[PDB]
């Protein structure tokens, strides 16, 4: 009406939950796309 | 060992040679003649089968 608008909402679930370190310790998780330390980047550096 | 199931794969390259080498050889003279005897002479030649 002319006084009370309605917001529709869902969580940005994401923002809410991962900050600092929290991805990185999660462990036997089957990954499929991501971006590699120098390191890491080396050992894949053939494959990509 | 022989099915289409196993994941996919992009990325041999060469990661070992081993080589048996012929490092030494051996020489066969093949000619007509019997060597293993007489020859004659420039104008006494004899020719051995």
């Amino acid at each position: 009406n002319d006084k009370v608008c309605e917001l529709s909402l869902v969580p940005d679930v994401v923002m809410t939950y991962t900050q600092g370190n929290v991805l990185n310790t999660l462990n036997n998780v089957n990954v499929i796309r991501q971006h590699y330390t120098q390191t890491e980047y080396e050992q894949n550096l053939e494959q990509i | 060992r022989s099915n289409n199931d196993v994941l996919a794969t992009s990325t041999m390259r060469v990661h070992a040679i081993k080589s048996e080498l012929f490092t030494q050889l051996e020489y066969i003279l093949t000619i007509g003649a019997n060597l293993r005897k007489s020859f004659g002479t420039a104008e006494k030649p004899k020719f051995p089968s």
